[PDB]
C-alpha cells in the first residue's frame, strides 16, 4: 500500500531544495522591467543568482543590500534606503523592486512595509517624482517551508500590490507554476488552440535570450506591469501548480471574487485532459478537433512504449511537490510502479492534497512518500534497506546517487544543470507526455547498453 | 591614475576603488581602495563571510562531515558549485549537512537540534570521525554556543574531533571576513593536537591551494618527485588530522597568499616556521618556486630534473598557442590571487595583452601584486560591480575575459568569450601541463567557429557569400603566420588526454631515502 | 614621505622593475615583516653579487637565500652590464635599490593594512 510517513532524522542531509527567498527571486525574474533587492547577506542573492545560471547559464538582475556586522546588531532598513536609492540611480529603466527578506533581516525584525512607505512619501517623490516605481514587500523567512512556498508568497505578493478590477474582461488568469520556458510555450499552445486569451505568469520564454551580432540581447521576462494590474479583471485563475499558485489563487478569489481553479498539474495525458476540461467549463469555449488529434499523436507515441517497456518499472520521484505528484500519476497511467516520492520540505498540507488521497486510496503495491524529505531518504534506503530501482525522475542536485549507485536518471524538475538545453522542452501537456515518455524510454535504453541488459531487444519493438 | 565609470558617477566612492597604471607611476603613486564596505544596490560581484570560510576553505578537507548549523538553503546554495576533488571518492562533493533550523529556534534557540544532527550524521557516516561546523547568519544571530555542544559531544564520544566555524554571512563585507576567521580558528582550535609520522628529512605545509580540478595533485606530484613529504595541504585534497599537524612543517609553501597568509604568518611566530610565497601558474614562476623550494632543502638537483623534462614536453605546445594568440587582450577577472599569478606570466608566455584585472573581495596588498606585474595602461579593479564590468567590457573590447560562471554569461551576450577563472574548463590549470591546456582553451575560445559566425548579421543586404560549410579553426588563426611558424617542425597543439590528472593518483614515487 | 634618489638611478629603475614583475616575497602581511624582508634578502643578494659568503645557519636565513640567489642569477643573465661593475659600484647599487624598496612596499606604500598590529 502507499504510506505517507514524514522523514525520521531532524536533520538534513543532502537538501532537495533551498530557502524561502530563492523561490521570491524566481517570481522576479519573470517580470519585465523587475529587479529585486534581497535584504540580507551578500550570498542570499549571489548564490541564487549561480542556481539560475545553473539551470539556464544566464544571468538575471538581482541586487542585495549588503548586510553586514552594524547592521546585524542594530537594524538594517538604512541598508535598504541605501540600496533603493543606488539601484534607481543608476538603472533608469527599472520599474519594479521587491524588497525579499532572508532568515537575518526577519530575526533582527527590520520594518520593510515601513521603510517601503518612507520611500514613496520620501525618496521617491523628491528624486524620482516623474518615475513609475513599484516597492513590493516579500517577507520570505529562511526557517519555514523552502523555495517552493517562497515562490507561492511572492507570486501573491505581486499579485497583491497589482492587482485591480477596474475593467472585467473574459481572459483569465494562468498561474504556470515554477515551470520551464518549454512549458510556457506548451501551455500558450493549448490556450490558443482553445481560444482563451489570459494573463500568463510567468512569460519567462525569453530567457532563453539570443546572441545577436550587435551584442544587445538579454535574458529578461516578459510578464508586464499591465499583465498584473489586468490580473483583477479576469473571470478566473488557473493556479496549475497548488504549491506555487493557491496563494495568489485564493487572494484574488477572496479580494475579487476570481473563482481558484487549483490544480491538477497538467502532467500526462490524463491531467492534461482535466485542464482542457475545466478551461471549458470555466469559459464556456468547446475543446477542437485539432486538440483531439495532437492527443493522439501523444497516445501513439505513449503505445509504442507503455506494455513493451515502462510496465512495472520501478522509480524514485523527487524535486517540486506538483511535479513528483504529477509524475507519479502519469508513470501509473505508463502501468510504472512508483515506489518512492520525497516531498522535501516542511509543508503540513501535503497530507491534505486530493491526489495523495487518491495514491492512497487506489495504490496496490509497497509504495512510500516521504514528507519532509532529503537525499539521504532516497540513498539510504537504496544502500541500507534493499530498493531496488530501475530509473529515478529529478533535478540535477540528486545525480550522485544515480552515478553512483547505477540507477539511470531523467532529469525534471529545477534546476536541470548537469545536461544540456532541457528548459526548451515541456513537462505539461500532450507535448510533455511525449517529452516525458520517450525520455524516460531513452534513458532505459542507454542503460539496458550499458549493463548489457537485454540490449538486442531494442531493435523491433 | 583613478578611474571613474560612467556608471559609477552617481556613486563617487567608486573613483577611490579604480586605477588606471599611468605611464611612469608607481605604487606609492596610486593603489584603489580595498577590503571596504559594499554599496547596496550596486550589484557588486561579492558574496557572504559564510562563503569564504565554508564554501571556499573549509569543505576541500576530504574526510570531514561539513555541517552548517542554520536553515537549509546556505547549505544548499553552497552545494556542487565547486571543482576542489580529492582522492578520498569526492565525499566533500557528495556529502553536505544542514541542521534545518526552524522558526521555534528562533526563540528558544537550537542547540538541542544542532546536537541531534551531530549524531545523526556521525551515525549515517560511521567511516567519518571529523566535523566541521560553520555558523550562519541565522545561529550568529540567535547566539547558540557551537563551540560547547562541540565540546560536550566530544566528551561523549572520543573517538571524533569536531571543529568550529563561527563565520557567518554578514561578519564582514564579503569572503575575505571568512578567510580570516577559519585561518585563526584553525590554528586556535585545532594546529598542535595531533604528532604526525615523519617519512622523510624534508617536510612542508602547502598552503592555500583548494585542489580545483587536481591542481593539488599536480603540485603535490611535483613535490613527491623532488622526495618532499607533504606533511599537509591547506585544504585542497586535505586531511583534517594532517591539517592538526601543521606545526611540524619545515618550511610553508604558500600560494594563495589572499586566503592563506593569516595561518603563515601565526605559524612564524607560534612556531617559527618561515614563509615561502610561490606560484603555481606558468613555466617561469612555478620553475622558480620549484627551484627554490629544492635548493632549500639542498636537493635543486631534484627540481632542476622536474623543470628539465617538464619544459621540454610541453614547451613546444604551448608555443603553438603562444604564436596564434600574441596581441589577444585578456581581463584577468578572478576573484583574488589569480589575477596577480597570471598577470605577468601570461604577457610574458602566452603572448596576451593584460588590459584589465579586477578583485572582488581582495585587500590593497593585491592590487599592490596585480599593478606590479601589470603593463602600463591596465585597468585595475576593486569590488567591481555589473554596469562596471560591461562598461569595462564597451571600453577596453578584450578579446577574451577569465572570469565566474554567471558573469561570463553576462559576457556572452555582449559577444565576449570566456573562461571560467574560478572552476577552469578543461583544467586543472596549475603545473606545466596544466598552462598548455589554459592556453588551448583560451585559444578555442577566442578562435570559436561559432564566435566568428555571431557576429554575421544574415539580415544585411550587403553580407558577402560564403560557399563553405565550415571554418576550422586554423582557419581562423593561422592566416597570417610566419611560413618558419606555420611549418614548424617542433611546435604542435595539445597531445594531452581529457583528464590530466587520473594518471597521478595511480603514478609510483621511488623514496630517495 | 619623498621618493629616494640615488646616481645610479637609471640602473635602479631596472632591477625595481624585474622584482616588481617576478618577485612576491617584497609583498609579505606587514610593515615591520616586509622591514625584514627587504632587509635581509636584498643582504643576500648582495653578499652573493659580491662574491662574499653568505649565512645559512637558521631556516630562515635559507628561506631567504633562496629568494636571493634566484634574483642574483636573473640579474646576472637579464641584466649582464651588472657583471662590469665593481664590488664598490654593486654594493651601492644594492643599497640604492633596498631604499627604492624599502620606499614602495613600506614608507612609500599607500597599503594602510600595513600596521595592524593583528594578523
Ligand atoms: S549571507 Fe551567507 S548564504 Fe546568506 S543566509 Fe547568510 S550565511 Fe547564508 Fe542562508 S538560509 Fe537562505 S541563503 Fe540566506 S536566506 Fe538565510
Ligand atoms: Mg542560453
Ligand atoms: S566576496
Amino acid at each position: 500500500t502507499c504510506e505517507v510517513k514524514e522523514k525520521g532524522r531532524v536533520g538534513t542531509i543532502n537538501p532537495i531544495f533551498t530557502c524561502q527567498p530563492a523561490g521570491a527571486q524566481f517570481v522576479s525574474i519573470g517580470i519585465k522591467d523587475c529587479i529585486g533587492i534581497v535584504h540580507g547577506g551578500q550570498g542570499c542573492v549571489m548564490f541564487v543568482r549561480l542556481i539560475f545560471s545553473q539551470h539556464y547559464k544566464e544571468s538575471f538582475e538581482l541586487a542585495s543590500s549588503s548586510l553586514h556586522e552594524d547592521g546585524a546588531v542594530f537594524g538594517a532598513c538604512g541598508r535598504v534606503e541605501e540600496a533603493v536609492d543606488v539601484l534607481l540611480s543608476r538603472y533608469p529603466d527599472v520599474k519594479v523592486v521587491p524588497i525579499i527578506t532572508t532568515c537575518s533581516t526577519e530575526i533582527i525584525g527590520d520594518d520593510v512595509d515601513g521603510v517601503i512607505k518612507k520611500l514613496n512619501e520620501g525618496l521617491l517623490k523628491e528624486k524620482f517624482p516623474d518615475r513609475e516605481v513599484h516597492l513590493i514587500a516579500m517577507h520570505t523567512p529562511s526557517f519555514v517551508g523552502s523555495m517552493i512556498s517562497g515562490y507561492d508568497v511572492a507570486v501573491r505578493d505581486v499579485v497583491r500590490h497589482f492587482a485591480k478590477r477596474e475593467a472585467p474582461n473574459d481572459k483569465i488568469n494562468l498561474l504556470t507554476g515554477w515551470v520551464n520556458p518549454g512549458d510556457v510555450k506548451e501551455l500558450k499552445h493549448l490556450l490558443g488552440e482553445m481560444d482563451i486569451e489570459a494573463n500568463v505568469l510567468f512569460e519567462i520564454e525569453s530567457f532563453d535570450s539570443p546572441i545577436l551580432p550587435d551584442g544587445s540581447a538579454v535574458s529578461h521576462g516578459n510578464t508586464t506591469i499591465e499583465d498584473l494590474i489586468d490580473t483583477g479583471n479576469a473571470r478566473a485563475t488557473f493556479a496549475l501548480n497548488r504549491y506555487e499558485g493557491t496563494k495568489a489563487a485564493e487572494y484574488l478569489q477572496k479580494k475579487f471574487e476570481i473563482p481558484a481553479i487549483i490544480g491538477p498539474t497538467p502532467i500526462g495525458i490524463r491531467n492534461t485532459d482535466i485542464f482542457l476540461q475545466n478551461l471549458k467549463k470555466a469559459t464556456g469555449k468547446p475543446i477542437p478537433q485539432s486538440l483531439a488529434h495532437e492527443r493522439g499523436v501523444a497516445i501513439d507515441a505513449l503505445a509504442d512504449l507503455t506494455h513493451m517497456f515502462l510496465a512495472e518499472k520501478r522509480v524514485a520521484i523527487y524535486g517540486a511537490p506538483d511535479l513528483v505528484i504529477g509524475l507519479a500519476e502519469f508513470c501509473l497511467d505508463l502501468e510504472m510502479k512508483p515506489v518512492l516520492l520525497l516531498l522535501g520540505d516542511d509543508n503540513s498540507k501535503y497530507v491534505d492534497d486530493p491526489r495523495i488521497k487518491a495514491l492512497q486510496e487506489n495504490v496496490d503495491y509497497g509504495m512510500e512518500i516521504v514528507t519532509n524529505a532529503d537525499f539521504w531518504e532516497l540513498e539510504n534506503r537504496i544502500k541500507n534497506e534493499g530498493l531496488e530501482l530501475d530509473l529515478i525522475l529529478g533535478h540535477s542536485k540528486g545525480r550522485f546517487i544515480s552515478i553512483d549507485y547505477n540507477i539511470p536518471m531523467l532529469r525534471v524538475g529545477f534546476p536541470t544543470y548537469d545536461r544540456a538545453g532541457l528548459f526548451r522542452y515541456p513537462t505539461v501537456g500532450y507535448g510533455g507526455a511525449i517529452w516525458l515518455a520517450e525520455q524516460m524510454a531513452n534513458t532505459l535504453f542507454a542503460d539496458m547498453e550499458h549493463k548489457k541488459n537485454k540490449e538486442w531487444v531494442l531493435n523491433v519493438w | 591614475p583613478h578611474h571613474e565609470f560612467e556608471c559609477s558617477k552617481v556613486i563617487p566612492e567608486r573613483k577611490k576603488h579604480a586605477v588606471i597604471k599611468g605611464k611612469g607611476e608607481t605604487l606609492a603613486d596610486a593603489l584603489p581602495q580595498g577590503y571596504l564596505n559594499t554599496i547596496p544596490g550596486s550589484i557588486s560581484e561579492r558574496g557572504c563571510a559564510y562563503c569564504g570560510a565554508k564554501h571556499v576553505i573549509g569543505t576541500p578537507m576530504k574526510d570531514v562531515i561539513h555541517i552548517s548549523h542554520g536553515p537549509v538553503g546556505c547549505t544548499y546554495d553552497t552545494w556542487q558549485t565547486k571543482r576542489y576533488i580529492s582522492d578520498n571518492d569526492n565525499f566533500q562533493l557528495k556529502y553536505t549537512y544542514a541542521t534545518d533550523v526552524k522558526e521555534k529556534h528562533i526563540v528558544f534557540g537550537a542547540e538541542k537540534l544542532l546536537k541531534q544532527n551531530i549524531i545523526e550524521a556521525f551515525k549515517a557516516f560511521p567511516q567519518i570521525k571529523r566535523m566541521t561546523i560553520y555558523q550562519t547568519c541565522a545561529t550568529a544571530l540567535i547566539g547558540d554556543d557551537i563551540n560547547a555542544i562541540a565540546e560536550e559531544v566530544m566528551e561523549e564520544m572520543p573517538e571524533v574531533d569536531i571543529f568550529v566555524c563561527n563565520s557567518p554571512g554578514f561578519a564582514g563585507p564579503s569572503q575575505s571576513g571568512g578567510h580570516h576567521k577559519i585561518n585563526i580558528a584553525w590554528i586556535n582550535q585545532k594546529v598542535g593536537t595531533v604528532e604526525p609520522e615523519i617519512t622523510g628529512d624534508h617536510v612542508i605545509n602547502y598552503v592555500g591551494e583548494y585542489n580545483i580540478q587536481g591542481d593539488q595533485e599536480v603540485m603535490v606530484d611535483y613535490f613527491k618527485r623532488m622526495g618532499i613529504q607533504v606533511l599537509s595541504t591547506f585544504t585542497g585534497n586535505g586531511s583534517y588530522d594532517g591539517l592538526r599537524a601543521m606545526h611540524r612543517a619545515h618550511l610553508n609553501v604558500l600560494e594563495c597568499a589572499r586566503s592563506a597568509e593569516y595561518i603563515c604568518n601565526e605559524l612564524r611566530v607560534r612556531y617559527g616556521i618561515p614563509r615561502l610565497d610561490i606560484d603555481g601558474f606558468g613555466f617561469k614562476p612555478l620553475a622558480d618556486s620549484l627551484r627554490k623550494i629544492g635548493m632549500f632543502f639542498g636537493i635543486e638537483d631534484r627540481a632542476k630534473a622536474i623543470i628539465d623534462e617538464e619544459v621540454a614536453r610541453w614547451k613546444p605546445e604551448l608555443d603553438w598557442y603562444k604564436e596564434r594568440l600574441m596581441g589577444k587582450k585578456v581581463c584577468l577577472w578572478p576573484g583574488g590571487s589569480k589575477l596577480w599569478h597570471w598577470a605577468h606570466v601570461i604577457e610574458e608566455e602566452m603572448g596576451l595583452k593584460v588590459v584589465s584585472v579586477y578583485t572582488k573581495f581582495g585587500h590593497q596588498g593585491d592590487m599592490e601584486k596585480g599593478i606590479a606585474r601589470c603593463g602600463e595602461g591596465t585597468l585595475a579593479i576593486d569590488d567591481p560591480n555589473e554596469l562596471e564590468g560591461l562598461e569595462a567590457l564597451e571600453m577596453l573590447k578584450p578579446d577574451i575575459i577569465l572570469t565566474g560562471k554567471r558573469p561570463g554569461e553576462v559576457a556572452k551576450k555582449v559577444r565576449v568569450p570566456y573562461l571560467n577563472a574560478h572552476a577552469y574548463h578543461n583544467g586543472p590549470y596549475k603545473g606545466f601541463e596544466g598552462w598548455v591546456r589554459f592556453a588551448r582553451d583560451i585559444y578555442n575560445a577566442i578562435y570559436s567557429p561559432i564566435h566568428q559566425l555571431s557576429g554575421i548579421d544574415i539580415t544585411k543586404d550587403n553580407a558577402p557569400e560564403w560557399g563553405n560549410g565550415f571554418r576550422t579553426r586554423q582557419m581562423l588563426s593561422d592566416g597570417n603566420l610566419s611560413d618558419a611558424v606555420r611549418n614548424s617542425e617542433t611546435l604542435r597543439q595539445y597531445t594531452g588526454g581529457y583528464d590530466s590528472v587520473s594518471k597521478l593518483r595511480e603514478r609510483e614515487y621511488p623514496a630517495f631515502e | 614621505v619623498e621618493a629616494p634618489v640615488h646616481p645610479m638611478d637609471a640602473r635602479i629603475d631596472e632591477l625595481t622593475d624585474y622584482i616588481m614583475k617576478n618577485c612576491l616575497w617584497q609583498f609579505h602581511s606587514r610593515s615591520w615583516d616586509r622591514e625584514r624582508q627587504n632587509a635581509e634578502i636584498l643582504k643576500k643578494t648582495k653578499e652573493l653579487l659580491c662574491g662574499e659568503p653568505v649565512d645559512l645557519s637558521t631556516s630562515h636565513d635559507r628561506c631567504y637565500w633562496v629568494d636571493a640567489v634566484c634574483l642574483a642569477d636573473d640579474y646576472r643573465e637579464h641584466y649582464p652590464w651588472i657583471n662590469s661593475m665593481s664590488k664598490e659600484e654593486i654594493g651601492s647599487l644594492m643599497q640604492g635599490l633596498k631604499d627604492r624598496m624599502d620606499y614602495l612596499t613600506i614608507t612609500g606604500s599607500l597599503n594602510e593594512e600595513l600596521s595592524d598590529k593583528h594578523y
